[PDB]
């Protein structure tokens, strides 16, 4: 037996971290580019499987 | 950045180019309309007749 890929996945930041509230949205750009990051590692991640 | 879809692709990017593929451009969210939900109905009447 010999797994070969997961489960693909992608979270967009901005929603899970702030949700509705467009204020949280206009505070988290403070931060600059943490969202950017995470964004493109799971976008490589899931083209890789 | 909003014109054309081919446009926000570019815009995602740093290329005035782009090849072939595909890519992220942005996340949507259905808005919710303008309607609210009820409330429990009344046990009984008022206590004044």
């Amino acid at each position: 037996i010999l797994p070969v890929s997961m489960t693909k996945t992608s979270v967009d930041c901005t929603m899970y971290i702030c949700g509705d509230s467009t204020e949280c949205s206009n505070l988290l750009l403070q931060y600059g580019s943490f969202c950017t990051q995470l964004n493109r590692a799971l976008t490589g991640i899931a083209v890789e499987q | 950045c909003a014109l054309d879809p081919l446009s926000e692709t570019k815009c995602t990017l740093k290329s005035f180019t782009v090849e072939k593929g595909i890519y992220q451009t942005s996340n949507f969210r259905v808005q919710p309309t303008e309607s609210i939900v009820r409330f429990p109905n009344i046990t009984n009447l008022c206590p004044f007749g």
